[PDB]
RNA sequence: UGGCUCUGCCAACGCUACGGCUUGGCGGGCUUAGGUGGUCACGGUUCUGUCCUGCUUCGGCGAACACGUUACACGGUUCGGCAAAACGUCGAUUACUGAAAAUGGAAAGGCGGGGCCGACUU
RNA sequence: GUGCCCAUCACCU
RNA sequence: GGGGCAGGCUGGG
């Protein structure tokens, strides 16, 4: 059968994305819980959250470390969004527990991105 | 179930099964190249697999054979994710028509029976019966000596679906003498195979207090000369019929302890095995003088499960006194 | 050939997915807009690819296809309202796979 | 530039009415089509100043994408928005700006 | 200098933003894109001033050019009239003033 | 310098409440202001992952644009005006981030 | 999901090509599984302490401090009674049907306990 | 590599 | 003499 091959198979992009999918799967529900007001914040958060997948993916296929650092910047911005959604959003958006859970998941993707940046950097 | 079993390849390739097979194959493996290369076009992949199986054009990719020494010198042949999924999709339809014929007291790779339900069966069957003696036996090189041929005379009094039969025979050829270790398909067919000796214990031989866990077979008695007979009868059977040499056997009075399944099971206590302790003791000590006293809590929690069964109160006190760490 | 063929095969993806992607509820509106931008914007990735033959351009056509498959996974996962039924992901993945094949052959032809 | 944009203005003036006829239902497709249509002017303009051929090929890609949008709006959008005739007429106008873009590409890569 | 251009462009915005909010919902995408062109050119100027590459000073010119396009486009967009011809004339004067300053600035850098 | 982000995050904490406040009427300005405000974090972040002064000047441009947004949102008229106080009492916050950005630009410029 | 390229009405930031538009209210329309770990089925050599050096049914099992090798107390690892049924298994891919068991197809019976029913505990 | 258990983590019934 | 434990020293890692 031989599984339908994508071109430019990168382990690191595949792994990172599967692990980041867990971030999305955690955060997307709570990005959608952000009230109507805080809709622009939400749309921007969702574009950060769901759009980091593209950052990873493009990093994977176009092997250029620039794109890997862009992925890191995005993860950094996502970490900002957690801070923002917790603190600055006034109703609630993200319970302290949720930030603690999300940060763990993002940290896992952080690890993998770091390792990937490193293996490419050599 | 009426016997027969004549249309399993229809259920094996039901999409709803292959999706179960998929989720079972990927369970835990979701950071592997296999899952991640399959996950891409997962449902288009399963549609070409469903329809390879449903055609009879499935061909098992070669076993990638490595070997680890950390547990024991093994011979671990891995499979491609596609192949482990085909195996999981077989062993979802085919396993429960074998594992249902498996007598109660086989404790290996069958749901709701385990290592720990075995040691408990043994202890228990040791307490009741007031067993005076016991035969413990073991099969030489079990998987590497399974007929793959008189195996398919058992995979074949039960499958009766002549296409599941041909998928079984792709996933595991019907010629040779070596069921591959590191196949779901093979855990099953080894229990099934060693199920033949269970049915020369329980059926012929009328032995009602035994336990088999894959290749190890405890057989509590009361007359140690009878248990020696039983053993001779078992060995003669499993040699002439199954091509299994018995590596070690003994007929001990229940007093030496039945070194069964990681424990040493007297009627009354159930010390674990010194290896386990020493491995753990050393693991702990290492963890302490590695500054890894936080993964040690994970390990400790683990070993506190393997030892909650065993009479490891004194030993848990002892390990708490030596290092302080919360064992239980 | 190549760009023309890929795009005509990808048009089938769009023709399948655009309906699906227009059905995604407003609740999942950012996901939808981003999925539509992924789906209808992969055409630009192909177009740029066959206007250069820079093989990196056909790899970012692959990245786009990869992102599109992410969207399928994601849209099948979202369970608030709901979107892409599992069947739709299966059907779409087949079509995207066909575009994948052609992209692969094209990557190879350039190699 | 100036002449490309004045010729593309005719595309816009033909297509924008068509793009506004696309029903609410296909509103995201419309917004995306309009951002392709009205936003190609920026592509032309930015090439006009920063004459780098990179910027000029992006203009070509945009025209190509606009041609895709014609195909898409004629058929893949389910109430086929652009009638086949409209695609033919639009393609003539786009072709005129295509010609000028081509000549401009050629003028830039003279050496 | 960025400060001057921006203060003169603020007058464009202050003229056009009212007008660009009056563009009918029918022409809603054009409006939002025109507003994003209008308030949005400020960023183009600002980036040009807080750095320097002259490409940024061209991108500011491109933006002013696009803004001019938007005026001509919105003037006679359809039956729902967006921008009156007079408004385009008035706006074009203001944009021209910022155009002049941008031109001088491009020249001073060149 | 990541006190930058954490001193900017009080700009955000001051400005975001009143940016969510901007009515639908001023909706494009709002979206663009929010993208300026919340998106300056990315400008800082990119600056700090590179320490290239280009990215540091882009961060400055963003702060400058944010200052523009304050002055713009002031004279937006009606009961929706960013009150003169808030323009000044945010200009103070942005100025603090400005100072740190300046020092950071300088630290990099005189290596 | 602060929607709607969506209407009725009413106002007024405003803008009008004087038609409207916009914008604001105001109604209606459209809108358990998974993850991660970790158990069970790296040695080589001399040295220094330290301890063990039993058993065997001849297969092997041990031992050398888990030290009462045992929380010396049990886990529902309980105790009875059954084994009709269902389950398992042999009968059997048999009888039978039909050219052929061909992706039909039993049973009587035999064997189990895996099952059942109480008690007591869980 | 395969299964069985253990821990922990999310996550709703 | 052999053997188990914890440290010597050397590889695996
Ligand atoms: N890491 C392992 C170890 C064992 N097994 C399986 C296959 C084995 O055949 C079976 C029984 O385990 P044993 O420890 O008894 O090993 P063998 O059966 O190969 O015989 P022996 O122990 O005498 O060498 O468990 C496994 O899948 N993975
Ligand atoms: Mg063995």
């Amino acid at each position: 059968m031989e599984p339908i091959e994508e071109a430019t198979k990168c382990y690191d992009q595949m792994l990172i994305v599967e692990r980041y999918e867990r971030v999305i799967s955690y955060l997307y529900p709570i990005a959608q819980s952000i009230p109507r007001k805080h809709g622009v914040a939400r749309e921007m958060f969702l574009k950060c959250l769901l759009g980091q997948v593209e950052l990873f993916i493009v990093a994977g296929k176009s092997n250029q470390v620039s794109k890997l650092y862009a992925a890191d910047a995005g993860l950094a911005m996502l970490r900002f969004w957690l801070r923002f959604l917790a603190g600055i959003q006034k109703p609630h958006a993200m319970t302290p527990h949720q930030v603690e859970t999300a940060q763990v998941l993002i940290a896992e993707v952080g690890r993998i991105l770091g390792s990937w940046i490193a293996r490419v950097n050599r | 179930m009426g016997k027969r079993h004549r249309n399993l390849i229809d259920q094996i390739t039901t999409w709803e099964n292959l999706l179960d097979a998929y989720r079972k194959t990927s369970h835990g493996k979701r950071r592997t190249w296999g899952y991640l290369e399959f996950k891409e076009y997962d449902l288009a992949n399963l549609l070409a697999l469903q329809a390879e199986l449903k055609a009879g054009n499935y061909e098992r990719g070669p076993y990638r054979e490595f070997l680890v020494y950390e547990p024991k010198p093994r011979l671990i042949s891995a499979l491609e994710f596609k192949d482990r999924l085909v195996q999981h999709a077989l062993c979802n339809i085919v396993a429960p028509i074998f594992e249902a014929g498996l007598l109660p007291y086989t404790y290996a790779c069958r749901p709701d029976k385990g290592t720990h339900a075995g040691v408990c069966h043994v202890q228990a069957e040791l307490r009741r019966t007031r067993a005076t003696h016991f035969l413990k036996s073991d099969f030489s090189k079990f998987f590497p000596s399974i007929d793959r041929a008189a195996l398919y005379a058992m995979i074949d009094k039960k499958i009766h679906c002549a296409a599941t039969r041909r998928l079984l025979r792709v996933v595991l050829p019907d010629e040779g003498v070596g069921i591959p270790i590191g196949s779901l398909t093979s855990q099953l067919f080894a229990n099934v195979y060693g199920g033949a000796v269970d049915r020369l214990l329980h059926d012929e031989l009328k032995q009602r207090h035994w336990a088999r866990y894959m290749d190890d077979i405890v057989v509590l008695g009361d007359d140690p000369e009878e248990l020696r007979a039983v053993f001779y009868r078992l060995r003669d059977f499993a040699s002439e019929r199954l091509g299994l040499k018995i590596s070690h056997w003994q007929v001990a009075p229940v007093s030496r302890g039945i070194n069964f399944l990681g424990y040493r099971i007297w009627p009354t206590h159930k010390l674990l095995r010194k290896s386990s302790v020493k491995r753990a003791k050393r693991k702990v000590a290492n963890f302490i003088k590695h500054g890894e006293d936080e993964s040690l809590q994970r390990f400790l929690a683990s070993w506190s499960g393997h030892a909650q069964w065993a009479d490891t109160h004194n030993l848990f006190t002892w390990m708490e006194e030596q290092y302080g760490i919360a064992c239980h």
